[PDB]
């Protein structure tokens, strides 16, 4: 441990933005089947 | 096993060959 959107308020806060925006369905693991 | 799916070994956490991902699996004896 100004504006820090990248800093987490799981994963980076900006990471969650981008991953949510773009279409996913990529991780079919463990319960994916 | 249930880290990625049931695995036919007999050891839980012992803290790589990347058997699932982070699991090192140094030998059996997986999930490190």
């Amino acid at each position: 441990i100004f504006n820090l959107t990248l800093l987490e308020p799981a994963r980076s806060a900006i990471e969650d933005l981008l991953f949510d925006k773009v279409t996913i369905a990529d991780p079919g693991y463990m319960q994916g089947y | 096993g249930c880290v990625l799916g049931l695995v036919n070994s007999s050891l839980f956490v012992e803290d790589g060959q990347s058997l699932c991902a982070l699991p090192d699996t140094p030998s059996m004896r997986l999930a490190s």
